[PDB]
């Protein structure tokens, strides 16, 4: 029925992102309290999406 | 004792060593001694030559 008609839509789509830069990229702690020995833990990165 | 401290665990922060039962028994023995003085009582079965 709509061979030569126009069609328009209002649509919902899932949010999506890509990492375009990594910022304040690494933060660190030698956690030692209440451990058998010194341990290295990487704290949260910040991403610019 | 641990049951009354449910959810609390005690360790040496420099190591992974929690205190063993030896300390608890030792503490409990002196605790039952202290209660034995707190009322003028004998609190464990014990023979007496009087």
């Amino acid at each position: 029925k709509y061979e030569n008609h126009t069609v328009t839509l209002k649509i919902l789509m899932t949010l999506r992102y890509v990492v375009s830069d990594i910022l304040k990229e690494s933060r660190y702690q030698y956690t030692k309290f209440n451990q058998p020995k010194s341990k290295f833990e990487n704290l949260p990165q910040k991403l610019l999406l | 004792v641990k049951a009354y401290m449910f959810g609390i665990v005690v360790q040496n922060p420099d190591t992974g060593q929690p205190m063993g039962d030896e300390f608890y028994n030792h503490i409990l023995e002196r605790a039952v001694g202290k209660a034995e003085r707190a009322l003028d009582i004998s609190i464990l079965p014990d023979t007496q030559h009087e």
